[PDB]
């Protein structure tokens, strides 16, 4: 696991 | 690379409810492999133990590892943890219903927190559902 976030919308 | 219960008991030496805090921490880190207990200075004011890392949050067909920090007050589990989303350099905090400008998390679960019904496993379960609908952070475009 590596910090990840959804693409800006 | 794993924390022993002995090391956990040392971290909460100044806590009011030690066995209870250790018990729940063990449960959390066992189920959520990416959360790690760390003793650090809270706001540079005083030492407290917190659970740091990421929790898996499914959003629009994909799973994201949202970076979070759960501060366990020395009154845990009688008082809820102070929780923050912790954006990395490649993401930004999405201020909204459940997250303020500082990244502090706000949830009904925390607001009406009451031991022993309320616990960290329950809180994280809620975060996964709630953040799954409204991510607390987004990757920089």
């Amino acid at each position: 696991p590596e910090p990840t976030a959804p693409p800006e919308e | 690379s794993a924390v022993s219960e002995s090391q956990l008991k040392k971290m909460v030496s100044k806590y009011k409810y030690r066995d209870l805090t250790v018990r729940e921490t063990v449960n959390v880190i066992t189920l959520y492999k990416d959360l790690k207990p760390v003793l650090d200075s809270y706001g540079g004011s005083r030492e407290l133990m917190n659970l740091t890392g990421t929790i898996p949050v499914p959003y629009r067909g994909n799973t994201y590892n949202i970076p979070i920090c759960l501060w366990l007050l020395d009154t845990y589990p009688y008082n809820p943890p102070i929780c923050f989303v912790k954006p990395t350099s490649s993401m930004t905090i999405k201020t909204g219903k459940h997250v303020d400008a500082n990244g502090k998390i706000y949830l009904p679960y925390l607001h009406e927190w009451k031991h022993p019904q309320s616990d960290l496993l329950g809180l994280i379960q809620v975060m996964i559902v709630v953040f799954g609908d409204e991510p607390p952070v987004f990757s920089r475009p």
